[PDB]
RNA sequence: AUUCAUAAUAACUUUUCGAAUCGCAUGGCCUUGUGCUGGCGAUGGUUCAUUCAAAUUUCUGCCCUAUCAACUUUCGAUGGUAGGAUAGUGGCCUACCAUGGUUUCAACGGGUAACGGGGAAUAAGGGUUCGAUUCCGGAGAGGGAGCCUGAGAAACGGCUACCACAUCCAAGGAAGGCAGCAGGCGCGCAAAUUACCCAAUCCUAAUUCAGGGAGGUAGUGACAAUAAAUAACGAUACAGGGCCCAUUCGGGUCUUGUAAUUGGAAUGAGUACAAUGUAAAUACCUUAACGAGGAACAAUUGGAGGGCAAGUCUGGUGCCAGCAGCC
RNA sequence: UAUCUGGUUGAUCCUGCCAGUAGUCAUAUGCUUGUCUCAAAGAUUAAGCCAUGCAUGUCUAAGUAUAAGCAAUUUAUACAGUGAAACUGCGAAUGGCUCAUUAAAUCAGUUAUCGUUUAUUUGAUAGUUCCUUUACUACAUGGUAUAACUGUGGUAAUUCUAGA
């Protein structure tokens, strides 16, 4: 709440991949760091494109204090934001949702499991009923 | 199998263990500076006494012969940079000359006191690591930072803590709390 | 957190450093209905409810009290001879308790020991006696409801029930006790119940069983609710290969996670490890071939369970075993380790 | 440099290859047959080239050893001819023939607590010692041998046998190779988690997608290596040392500091909203709220006769106990 | 980054070695341990032994779908979406680990293939195939046998598998 200021050096014009790219060199004289969605609305109003195409990330606030620079990316519209973005990023804007599944070894070993298996298996349990039995 | 990261010492410790002339000396720069180890004495030494080899090796090649141009010269020009190099005495047998006073009156440590702002050494260093005092707005916290001598001018307070502004902090301001809580409601 | 499950252990007898009787419930179960290789603790027993519901036949109407009770967690140590390192075994056995005695004699040399022990700690016992076919004339039906063999058996052989009964009941009087049996008793906390129990050959263990449950109704109800912290006791120090060396412990409330943090007592301090893996129960059938125990990512408590972790060595019989909240804990177990 | 590339003649062959395959579009053109044509690209296919390899191969270079001097042809040792075998040269193997091959310029044999190299440690120079170990090459998968598949393996998270170990059984049988990642026993002076992820780095497949204990993340970690907190600043009580003057109290100005009262200041070690970080977490870098006076938020490890920097203090012991690299 | 010192004698000069001294990407152990970054690590002895888990699997519009699978809908009465199982193809010969063997071996630098094999990638490369040669030879496209599956079974027991 120190006016901030938002420069964006060394920039890029990259259509092969829909966007344009550049670091971001935030000062904030007092006022520690500055968060990333003031920074994706800020940009969103200069690139005239909106929140929901503007990737940021990177960033470290300098040694001492008072600096951070970072990098961001603009789409050219929203969409190939969603489809050129990492996922990660996308969820951790609000524009994906985290589809969590089981832990990388519950995934392994139920595969490992399903190898002992040849075919449907259904077929495999009609045969066990039978064990059941006798 | 990744990479090495490489790494290598900075310093080198005396052949003679107890030799009490060199402990007097040691001492007294120590003093005078207001170090903490005599490793910081070594160290300087160790810099030093790399410089020097380079610039007996070069020394013993010819006269404008290429490696001793490009890299004496590069010696040089990085001497005469922090200030460790007088202007004059610019040309290499100097350098082998030298000595270890001029590399460490040029420590950060030393130049916050040498222009005042500090009177004392020591309150030097506790300013130095405290935070305060800074190069642009740039704060250094380390007392051996080595001026740069074209950043001379610029060594000041800190836009942050007292001393350049921005705040008493904490202690200060404790006290603040205890006149307006006490002597008022 | 849990509904806490019973925990009793079995007390008593000699040369019978395990008594059958536990060890013919799982054999009755077996071969005769089941689906696989059933999961069977160590250094504790564990059964579903499920198990003495097929393992079971009505008297009549005698047990059905299956409300919320989930099933037992059987405990056992006698062996020694010695005379004894059965007493105390922390402060869980203790709890509830079965005490068998002989159809033969009612006392054993340590027998009087035991239950003296019982009632310092004043936690209630239930009398029972096994096997009763080391007793002349007899004929046997498989786990079957005493009642309906009592009968069945000639008249020589009831009285002489009686008879060798009065006996037990006199000794037992002289040791302090007033009891009667089960189906004849009245009042749970006036008179101590005696089930006749044939360990040999099934003959009234299903009604062992109705009793326990019972019992365990009558003193316990608003005492099974638990939320608790994990609690723990260490009964026991050995080596596996596989996954390493392990201690077996119970389990008495809590939920066990496999990557918890678990302080635990040494001796020549307080020590501490991660839980490298969780290991028993193990199921059944195996000639000389496959797995022999069976992971578990987590646990519910009322089990007991062997922790194999990578710094346990030393531990002793009578310490706690806590999960951790490091400081008062790592006091805690050292002031107690002095005993 | 060729009997090279390439081509010609006569034949040969349980005859190799010469597309009976798949996806998208549906269009031209008449003698109107659903005629005859026809777009983009997939997977194949023979031979040649290319690329990724491979296998052999020239020249020189290895530690100690003579209490190893002669070695090599049982049962190939060295060469010639022919064949067989090989992807292919070649005693690689076989027949026949010869009598060769190496050696004090150290052969041959022995040892090695021997994988080789890039390199490491030690700094006048010359050297000396080391290299299991992040990259290159080689070898191996308990020990030997054999072989299937295949472009490629004499493969071991492939099979087969034997040897040594060793597991399950209902005793009939069956099954196994952590010198992968963790983890356990043993060994020993000697070495960590049975955690998380494919987010990066890259690899593989029919393949943007799946898989990857490769690899990355964290835990354990005083192996090495880097930066460097445990305090900084005033006032007061004298005490000075100064200094001008000293006929003499002296102090007073500039301070040197030894102080058993003082004085306000500063800061991260921690703790902790938050945001940052990350695959998700954790830490770091940021940073609200907290967080320093001696009882802490309290530095150590050795030494003080000599070599060797620092006592001739006090108490104890009495050639004992102990010290002492050496004297 | 060219240094020495203590100890043989009564004292002396030597010869000599012992001991001191400094470093070690050099290990172990002891005591002590607050912060940042970096981060080696069951090599040495036993290429000793190994419980359990994981470490190799793989599909494009584009080889094979009557799942008695799902989806339904949006046109498809041969097929056409999606897709388990299985066939087929490719990969598992890379990676990772260790250092037991090994002393003209390997390895290094340097050569040779006019002495060979080479999946793949990339670039090229195929008008000839039938037959006593007019009553022709599926090419508008020739043959069956199998998985998965259905069903009947065996064994205490394995990624065992039999008959239909
Ligand atoms: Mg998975
Ligand atoms: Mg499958
Ligand atoms: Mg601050
Ligand atoms: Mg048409
Ligand atoms: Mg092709
Ligand atoms: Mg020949
Ligand atoms: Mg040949
Ligand atoms: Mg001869
Ligand atoms: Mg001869
Ligand atoms: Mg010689
Ligand atoms: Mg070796
Ligand atoms: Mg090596
Ligand atoms: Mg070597
Ligand atoms: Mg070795
Ligand atoms: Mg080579
Ligand atoms: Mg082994
Ligand atoms: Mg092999
Ligand atoms: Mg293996
Ligand atoms: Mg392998
Ligand atoms: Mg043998
Ligand atoms: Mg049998
Ligand atoms: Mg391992
Ligand atoms: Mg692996
Ligand atoms: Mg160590
Ligand atoms: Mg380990
Ligand atoms: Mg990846
Ligand atoms: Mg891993
Ligand atoms: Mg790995
Ligand atoms: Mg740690
Ligand atoms: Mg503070
Ligand atoms: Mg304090
Ligand atoms: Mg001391
Ligand atoms: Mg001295
Ligand atoms: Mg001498
Ligand atoms: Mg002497
Ligand atoms: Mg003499
Ligand atoms: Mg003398
Ligand atoms: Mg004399
Ligand atoms: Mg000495
Ligand atoms: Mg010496
Ligand atoms: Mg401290
Ligand atoms: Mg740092
Ligand atoms: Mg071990
Ligand atoms: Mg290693
Ligand atoms: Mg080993
Ligand atoms: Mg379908
Ligand atoms: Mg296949
Ligand atoms: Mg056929």
């Amino acid at each position: 709440s120190d006016a901030v200021t938002i420069r964006t050096r060394k920039v890029i014009s990259n259509p092969l991949l829909a966007r344009k790219q550049f670091v971001v060199d935030v000062l904030h004289p007092n006022r520690a760091n500055v968060s990333k969605d003031e920074l994706r609305e800020k940009l969103a109003e200069v690139y005239k494109a909106e929140k929901d195409a503007v990737s940021v990330f990177g960033f470290r606030t300098q040694f001492g204090g008072g600096k951070s620079v970072g990098f961001g990316l603009v789409y050219n519209s929203v969409a190939e934001a969603k489809k050129f973005e990492p996922t990660y990023r996308l969820v951790r804007y609000g524009l994906a949702e985290k589809v969590e599944k089981a832990s990388r070894q519950q995934r392994k070993q139920k595969k490992n499991r399903d190898k002992k298996i040849f075919g449907t298996g259904k077929r495999l349990a009609k045969k066990v009923a039978r064990r059941n039995a006798d | 199998p990744r990479a090495p990261r490489t790494y290598s010492k900075t310093y080198s410790t005396p052949k003679r263990p107890y030799e009490s002339s060199r402990l007097d000396a040691e001492l007294k720069l120590a003093g005078e500076f207001g170090l903490k180890n005599k490793k910081e004495i070594y160290r300087i030494s160790f810099q030093l006494s790399k410089i020097r080899r380079a610039a007996r090796d070069l020394l013993t090649r010819d006269e404008k012969d290429p490696k001793r141009l490009f890299e004496g010269n590069a010696l040089i020009r990085r001497l005469v940079r922090v200030g460790v190099l007088s202007e004059d005495k610019k040309k290499l047998d100097y350098v082998l000359a030298l000595k270890v006073e001029d590399f460490l009156e040029r420590r950060l440590q030393t130049q916050v006191y040498k222009l005042g702002l500090a009177k004392s050494v020591h309150h030097a260093r506790v300013l130095i690591t405290q935070r305060h005092i800074a190069v642009g707005k740039q704060i250094v916290n380390i007392p051996s930072f080595m001026v740069r001598l074209d950043s001379e001018k610029h060594i000041d307070f800190a836009p942050t803590s007292p001393f350049g502004g921005a705040r008493p902090g904490r202690v200060a301001r404790r006290n603040a709390a205890r006149k307006a809580e006490a002597s008022g409601e | 957190k849990d509904l806490r499950s019973p925990i009793c252990c079995i007390l008593g007898h000699v040369d019978t450093g395990k008594t059958k009787l536990l060890d013919k419930i799982r054999q009755t179960n077996v071969q005769g209905g089941e689906a696989g290789g059933i999961t069977q603790q160590i250094g504790a027993t564990y059964f579903p409810i499920d198990a003495i519901k097929a393992k079971t036949k009505v008297m009549a109407e005698y047990e059905k009290q299956t409300f919320d009770v989930p099933g037992l967690l059987v405990i056992d140590t006698p062996g020694h001879e010695s005379f004894s390192n059965l007493r105390s075994r922390g402060s869980s056995l203790c709890n509830i308790a079965i005490l068998v005695i002989d159809i033969m004699h009612g006392l054993e040399q340590q027998t009087i020991e035991s239950i003296k022990l019982l009632r310092d700690r004043k936690a209630p016992f239930v009398v029972a006696l096994n096997k009763i076919d080391r007793l002349y004339d007899w004929k046997a039906i498989p786990n079957n409801s005493f009642r309906d063999s009592f009968a069945k058996q000639s008249r020589a052989v009831q009285e002489e029930f009686q008879s060798r009964y009065s006996k037990i009941q006199l000794e037992l009087a002289e040791q302090g006790l007033n009891s009667e049996l089960y189906f004849q008793n009245k009042n749970m906390s006036k008179y101590v119940s005696i089930v006749p129990t044939s360990a040999v050959t099934g003959e009234g263990v299903p009604d062992l069983l109705w009793l326990l449950l019972e019992l365990t109704q009558k003193r316990m109800s608003k005492q099974l609710m638990y939320l608790s912290h994990v609690e723990a006791t260490i009964l026991e120090v050995k080596v596996v290969e596989g996954f390493g060396t392990t201690i077996d412990v119970i389990l008495s409330n809590g939920y066990l996670r496999e990557g918890d943090r678990i302080v635990l007592c040494g001796m020549n301090g307080p020590i501490v490890t991660n839980i490298r893996a969780l290991l028993t129960p193990q199921p059944l059938r195996e000639l000389r071939l496959k797995s022999e125990y069976v992971h578990h990512k987590e646990v519910k408590a009322a089990l007991g369970v062997k922790i194999a972790a990578n710094d346990l060595e030393k531990a002793v019989s009578g310490s706690r075993l806590l999960v951790v909240g490091p400081e008062d804990d790592e006091d805690e177990l050292m002031d107690d380790v002095m005993d």
